[PDB]
């Protein structure tokens, strides 16, 4: 699920 | 329960709540909820459920309350043997249970159980936990629509709970304070204040009803800001709802933008508009409200909407309601700055599929004609070229609007006219039709080497038309005849002939009217004399004003706007003060 | 407030019946019924109908009326927006408001319903602790009830009732301490025939999902939050700071969660990454006509535009259609003259055409205007807006969570003109 | 014995039959008349309307009035608008077969018609109006009776105004107009009549109704200036012609084309028949003979 | 006699289709379709006996009907025919269904339509109606469930 995501 | 008898099934429903197992029990109460949700008569089954009140699976517990809940008010008697059961709960250290009860306890609609209930409110004001107390509140507003004669000792009630500086609480006591006693401003004055700082601090539907409420006093603690300085508390009011503009909940903005528009100063209450419009980006059910208020609104503060024009275009999925509503507000709007983009608009827009749209959108150019004289004259151009469209009501539509331009502008346009005698022979519409032989009758001095061309044809088939189309056919040739009898006489004395005899006597009234009136006779007096001067007479021109100035009285936001109807329970706004009210009944 | 609810399907049938404060019955729905026969579509149907003694409120929703009754003045907002509400609780707990989900889930829904609703007035609105009070309907839990005879009613009120952060739950942990951002923009656009840009406008929301331990304190920052306006807040968050600071803290509550929604002002031009080219000929009283579109790529920012869609409501006179599409698929309903083309994705290497003749019905006249057309698709990794987040901090917790964000514009209202 | 059983379909099928009997034989079904009543407390409408029907066919001079009272009691408890429509055109039906054949007392039926006009909702308020007229222009012996039921359902046009539909509820006043100004003769307060005629609230009403209204209101004036010119009482005229000086101008803004034009020519009459007055001419004769020409 | 026999549920889904009177294929699923809209939109208080469709060949004829739960029964009749002899007929097949499947429920329906088709061949034989004696078919029926178990 945290692919995808932009690292915040 | 199975592909069965229903009375059979039940009574194995029966056994199930005789049955000593838990899980029969549960089953049997899902499946007798399921008939409740369904419509179906359960309530044959009371005495056997009734007996499971006191188990001690919570489950159960919750479903036998909505048995109960559901046929109570029928079983009058049977339900008397729950009662322990909830005095007995209203006892427990649990005050979720607690508070289970209380509600469960004030949904009994039984008058035996009245004095308990009422024991059991006071009670309920005095537990100590605030989530029981917002359930009192909710138990006295009950008890209120059940026995209205205890309002003196719910009122006590109500004045105590209004002390609890909790914000859990407070949202519901005010809805019980509308509901039982909303004329007892005088025990509010005092929590004002804190009303005020705390509102923020309410939850979202609370605040919904506490702002309504806020709103209804303020038109009598103070006195309109439109020198005048502002109120300190009134400043409270309008300063700590501001931020609640920005709310999530539609509800909220709107009774924001309520109070903005009934009570803040004129030169700030702009703001509102603002969100109003973003409240258009959520759901249609909302928008639809929403643009009810906006035309309101728009009737008497173009400026607030004025900036977000274009917003109010109409899209081709809208539904005709919608379509509709949007069209007023543009009307609204409407003005020399931007009508000519408004009008390449509603020239697409007379274009579209939605014929129903597309009508009003011919009414709207008509209206808006009337608003600018300006533009009037390409106004009739586009609206004239619309006659030759092939279709029956685009072209009976813009007849009217037409009949309706010349009226305020009776200019040369006789011409229009002649265009407008040729269509009458593909006109449908009676409404068109009538409306085409009264701008003929209007101008036949104009036209007067077609008109009794017109009304022979008309003599033809007059019994063949609609009655309001008789109606024009009898003024038509009573101009004709009282301009040229030389030359219509017979066809009149013809008409009046079938007028005599038709059936509706409205008719008949008007025929023996203007056969009296324009036909010599034994007592053709002075005023028959006059007979031209009556037919003949100017004719002022017509008011297209919108609908939405008659809903001035009523306050924004609420049903009966949105209704244009006083609905049941509608309370009316005061007027302001002439001064305000001492002061210090607030401090 | 409300004294009673059906729910109706748009068959015409009612399927689940609740009431309050007494015995509505249901022949009041014969009221709508007359109505809904009098629209000539569901969405025309009046959201505010009244009747001899009752007033009716509803809203139109997944195939599903929601019919509430009302003898009384309520103002309809705040009957709309709880109607809604509950439809969107229904979605949370199976998955979306379906005819088949309440017949299904009849006893659950119908307890949901009591406990959301006492006697017409909001009780259990808070999805957080709605969710405490009944167990959602997980197999897994129904199972265990059947075992061990577990209830899916709590017996305690959930302590973030009574505390100062009532939006959501405490004492909850997790171990996979993350928290996901969504920032999703629409664009609301209409294009006219020639293909100039008469109106438009950036609708933006951010949602997003919380998986952090106890009570973290978000703050949540933008790089150029000058960009945001008319922007909607969630309660949990500190207005006060937005304006001082202009900072986003709060303490969110669990699992999937609405942060804030926001507007990009009209100052800037607000790019359009798809352009129309078109043309649909008719000849008046013709047995056939022409139809050609084409779409492609514009502002699209360097970005791939995908999962579009081309529907269009063309007019009684077009019976069927013979068109070839270049990719995705071409299909069309002639019962209700929809026409209906998946485009797919673009690639620049050829744009994506449907093209073809039309169908028309021999006698009849051409259309005054062509049908508008209304277009979805999505850009992935992209803000449209140019919205960028510049920090997210946490405080109070002392691990160090997932942080995760997604860009990503979609079709808003978008309607072009022909 | 079926119609006696729960079963509604064979209750219905035993009605059938019963129809099937009193076609030849009624002389013996009004014997069940009172059962056949009793049915249409079933739930399945078609047994209902089947009672109905045999009601229709047991209905005569000897059980109408009867009949009719549990009609309307029927339709007084039933719901459902199309249902109540066709109760409502049943009643009408019964009692109006053969041109009212069974009714003797027309005093008795309008009060029963006006009892009909309050059955809110209705979509055949135009057929009751069609009836209120049919009546009292063909019963003479009673004008005077529905003259002043219909003044009454005048006064009652600001709540019958509440639905100014089609066919529907305000189509009472398209009638009870008519006849108040064709029978005004038969008013004891046409002043007050007037001014009830005279409310701004008519503003609302269909335009046709407000067509009516201002055509039998020019023709009730034409009756209290004949009054007061018969009178001699020049100044009561005077301020009857003030009155229509301060009235005309609201309508003649009317959206209705037809009452904006009526309106505006009887305003250009008013100022003639002020000027006329005020040379001292008795115009109520010349004014009257615009209604005179027609009784029936 | 009896034109059609149709069973669905409350969504005109099919449990049970047998026609006697020939129609297209098309001309039967509109048919059951027809019946359903005229069947299924009743109230629950709705006389058994209905008029016929239109896709049937004509009005004249009778849809007799009986439902439960979701599940509707629709025996399409001529003119001639008993509406209520035809109820009677319908329930007692119903308990035919019910000695056959031990108490017959829409998974027999589903799953067991076949048999379901076997048993009602011998209540209703070409739209004729074959038997009448309750006990008496449910002998025949297991009498050939005997010889399908033999052999």
């Amino acid at each position: 699920s945290h692919a995808g995501y932009q690292t915040i | 329960g199975l592909f069965s008898s229903d009375l059979k099934k039940n009574e194995d429903l029966k056994q199930m709540l005789e049955s000593n197992k838990d899980s029969a029990k549960l089953d049997a109460m899902k499946r007798i909820v399921g008939m409740i949700a369904k419509g179906k008569n359960a309530s044959e089954l009371f005495p056997a459920v009734v007996k499971n009140v006191a188990s001690k699976n919570i489950e159960i517990k919750k479903l036998v309350y909505v048995y109960l809940v559901r046929y109570a008010e029928e079983q009058q008697d049977l339900a008397l043997l729950s009662i322990s059961t909830f005095q007995r709960a209203l006892k427990d250290p649990n005050q979720l249970i607690r508070a289970s009860a209380l509600r469960v306890l004030s949904s009994i609609r039984v008058p035996i159980i009245v004095p308990i209930m009422m024991l059991a409110i006071k009670e309920a004001s005095a537990d100590l936990s605030p989530y029981v107390r917002k359930n009192a509140a909710h138990a006295i507003q009950k008890l209120y629509s059940l026995d209205p004669e205890q309002k003196e000792m719910l009122i006590e009630v109500i004045e105590k709970l209004l002390k609890d500086k909790s914000t859990l609480v407070a949202g519901s006591v005010v809805m019980a304070f509308e509901e039982v006693c909303p004329d007892r401003i005088d025990l509010i004055h005092k929590n004002y204040r804190k009303l005020c700082n705390l509102l923020v601090d309410v939850e979202e539907w609370g605040q919904v009803v506490i702002i309504h409420m806020l709103t209804r006093y303020a038109r009598t603690q103070f006195v309109s800001p439109w020198p005048y300085t502002m109120d300190p508390d009134h400043r409270l009011l309008i300063r700590n709802t501001k931020p609640l503009l920005q709310s999530r909940n539609a509800a909220v903005v709107m009774a924001v933008a309520q109070l903005y528009w009934h009570i803040s100063p004129k030169s700030e209450a702009g703001i509102i508009s603002k969100s109003l419009v973003r409240l258009l980006r959520s759901n249609r059910e909302v928008q639809y409200i929403v643009l009810q208020n906006i035309a309101t609104m728009s009737i008497q503060r173009k400026g607030m909407f004025e900036p977000y024009l274009k917003s109010f275009y109409v899209r081709s999925t809208d539904p005709t309601m919608i379509k509709t509503l949007k069209l007023e507000i543009l009307t609204n709007l409407a003005n020399e700055a931007n009508i000519s983009t408004l009008l390449r608009e509603f020239q697409t827009y007379v274009k579209s599929q939605d014929k129903q749209f597309a009508a009003a959108t011919i009414q709207t150019i008509g209206r808006c004609a009337t608003n600018i004289l300006e533009v009037t004259d390409t106004c009739l151009n586009g609206l004239v070229c619309l006659l030759s469209n092939r279709d029956e009501i685009v072209v009976a539509e813009s007849v009217v609007v037409i009949k309706k331009l010349l009226q305020m502008q009776p200019a040369q346009h006789g011409e229009i006219i002649k265009h407008m005698a040729k269509l009458l022979d593909s006109i449908t519409v009676p409404v068109a039709r009538a409306s085409i032989l009264w701008l003929i009758g209007e101008n036949c001095e104009r036209v007067p080497k077609i008109a009794p061309d017109v009304l022979r044809k008309m003599a033809k088939s007059f019994t063949s038309e609609d009655d309001l189309v008789k109606l024009q056919i009898l003024n038509l040739g009573a101009k004709l005849y009282l301009t040229n009898s030389k030359q219509t006489k017979l066809l009149t004395q013809y008409i009046l002939n079938l007028g005599k005899y038709d059936q509706n006597y409205d008719i008949r009234d008007r025929t023996r009217f203007i056969r009296q009136l324009i036909v010599p006779n034994v007592k053709s007096g002075a005023l028959s004399k006059y007979a031209k001067k009556i037919f003949l007479a100017q004719k002022p021109a017509p008011l297209l004003e919108s609908p939405f100035k008659d809903r001035d009285h009523f306050q924004l936001g609420t049903l009966s706007h949105t209704l244009n109807i006083k609905a049941t329970g509608y309370l009316e706004l005061s007027n302001w003060p002439e001064v305000a009210p001492d002061p210090s009944v607030r401090n | 407030m409300i004294h009673s609810l059906f729910l109706i399907n748009c068959s015409g049938d009612i399927f689940l019946e609740k009431h309050w404060k007494s015995v509505v019955s249901q022949s009041v729905c014969d009221y709508f019924f007359e109505a809904q026969e009098k629209a000539a579509d569901v969405e025309n149907v009046p959201p505010v109908i009244s009747t001899p003694h009752h007033y009716l409120i509803s809203i139109y929703r997944d195939k599903l009326f929601f019919v509430s009754v009302i003898q009384t003045e309520v103002p309809p907002l705040f009957v709309i927006e709880f109607l809604h509400r509950v439809a969107d609780t229904f979605q949370d707990y199976f998955g979306e408001c379906s005819e088949a989900a309440i017949k299904d889930n009849v006893v659950i829904v119908y307890e949901l319903l009591e406990e959301m609703l006492d006697n017409g007035f909001p009780l259990a609105t808070e999805s957080n602790i709605l969710k405490e009070l009944i167990k959602p309907p997980t197999i897994l839990r129904s199972v265990v009830n059947s075992i061990t005879g577990s209830s899916n009613v709590g017996d305690t009120l959930p302590t973030g009732q009574l505390s100062n952060i009532p939006w959501r739950r405490a004492g909850v942990k997790y171990t996979n301490n993350e928290a996901y951002f969504d920032v999703v923009e629409e664009i609301d656009a209409i294009i006219d025939k020639s293909g100039s840009t008469v109106f438009a406008e950036i609708q933006g929301v951010i949602d997003a999902c919380i998986k952090l331990s106890g009570m973290p304190d978000l703050s949540l920052s933008f790089m150029n939050p000058r960009l945001l306006d008319d922007v909607s807040f969630h309660p949990c968050i500190r207005f006060k700071r937005w304006e001082s600071e202009r900072v986003l803290s709060f303490i969110p509550p669990d699992g999937n969660f609405r942060l804030i929604s926001y507007r990009v002002s009209s100052q800037n031009l607000v790019a359009i990454p798809v352009y129309v080219k078109h043309s649909i000929s008719f000849k008046e009283n013709s047995s056939c006509g022409r139809f050609d579109i084409t779409i492609g790529p514009k502002q699209n920012m360097g970005k791939t535009i995908e999962g579009i869609t081309v529907t269009v409501h063309m007019p009684k006179v077009v019976l069927n259609m013979n068109l070839t599409p270049t990719q995705g698929s071409y299909t069309f309903d002639p019962v209700t003259k929809v026409l209906t083309w998946d485009v797919g994705k673009i690639t620049p290497q050829k744009l994506p055409s449907l093209k073809g003749l039309v169908n028309l019905q021999s006698g009849a006249p051409k259309p005054e205007e062509n049908p508008s057309l209304n277009i979805q698709f999505k850009i992935q990794q992209l803000a449209i807006s140019g919205l960028k987040v510049n920090r997210l901090d946490m405080y109070g917790e002392k691990y160090k969570p997932f942080k995760g964000v997604k860009y990503v514009t979609k079709a808003g209202k978008f309607q072009v003109r022909t | 014995i079926l119609i006696e059983d729960s079963d509604q379909n064979l209750k219905y099928l035993g009605l059938l039959a019963m129809s099937k009997i009193l076609k030849t034989h009624p002389k013996s079904v009004q014997s069940h008349k009172d059962l056949i009543l009793q049915c249409l407390d079933d739930k399945d409408e078609s047994i209902r309307l089947r009672a109905l029907d045999l009601l229709y066919g047991m209905v005569s001079k000897k059980n109408l009035m009867e009949i009719v009272k549990k009609l309307m009691t029927h339709v007084d408890k039933a719901e459902g608008t199309t249902y109540r429509d066709e109760l409502l055109t049943k009643i009408i039906d019964i009692c109006s077969q053969s041109n009212y054949q069974y009714i003797t007392n027309f005093e008795w039926y309008i009060s029963i018609l006006v009892e009909l006009t309050r059955l809110e909702g209705t979509r055949h308020g135009h057929l009751i109006a069609a009836q209120m007229l049919d009546v009292a222009i063909r019963v003479k012996a009673i004008r005077k009776f529905a003259v002043s039921q219909m003044s009454a359902l005048l006064d009652s046009a600001h709540l019958l105004a509440s639905s100014t539909q089609r066919n529907g509820i305000c189509e009472v006043l398209y009638a009870a107009a008519w006849i108040c100004g064709e029978f005004s003769e038969h008013l004891q307060e046409p002043h007050h009549t007037l001014e009830a005629m005279l409310r701004p609230r008519v503003t609302t009403l269909p335009g046709h109704i407000q067509a009516v209204y201002v055509q039998n209101v020019v023709k009730l004036y034409a009756s209290i200036l004949q009054q007061k010119e018969q009178a001699g009482e020049a100044e009561g005229a005077q301020a009857v012609t003030q009155l229509m000086v301060d009235r005309l101008p609201q309508f003649v803004q009317s959206a209705d084309l037809e009452v904006q034009e009526r309106a505006s020519c009887i305003l250009q009459l008013v100022k003639h028949i002020q000027k006329l007055q005020a040379k001292d001419v008795p115009v109520a004769e010349e004014v009257s003979a615009l209604f005179a020409g027609e009784l029936n | 006699m009896i034109k059609a026999i149709l069973i669905f549920n409350n969504h005109g889904k099919p449990r049970l289709s047998k026609f006697y009177q020939p129609y297209s294929e098309d001309t039967q699923q509109q048919i059951i379709r027809e019946t359903f809209h005229l069947v299924s939109k009743r109230d629950e208080n709705v006389c058994n006996f209905l008029e016929g469709g239109l896709l049937i060949g004509g009005s004249d004829n009778k849809l007799i009907y009986r439902h439960y739960a979701t599940l509707y029964f629709v025996f399409c009749v001529d003119s001639s025919e008993s509406e209520l002899g035809i109820l009677d007929l319908i329930q007692v097949f119903v308990e035919t269904l019910d000695k056959c499947f031990e108490n017959v429920c829409e998974l027999d329906l589903i799953f067991h339509v076949d048999k379901v088709h076997n048993i009602l061949a011998e209540m209703v034989m070409g739209g004729m109606v074959l038997e009448t004696n309750m006990n008496e078919i449910v002998t025949q029926i297991d009498a050939q469930n005997k010889l399908e178990k033999s052999e």
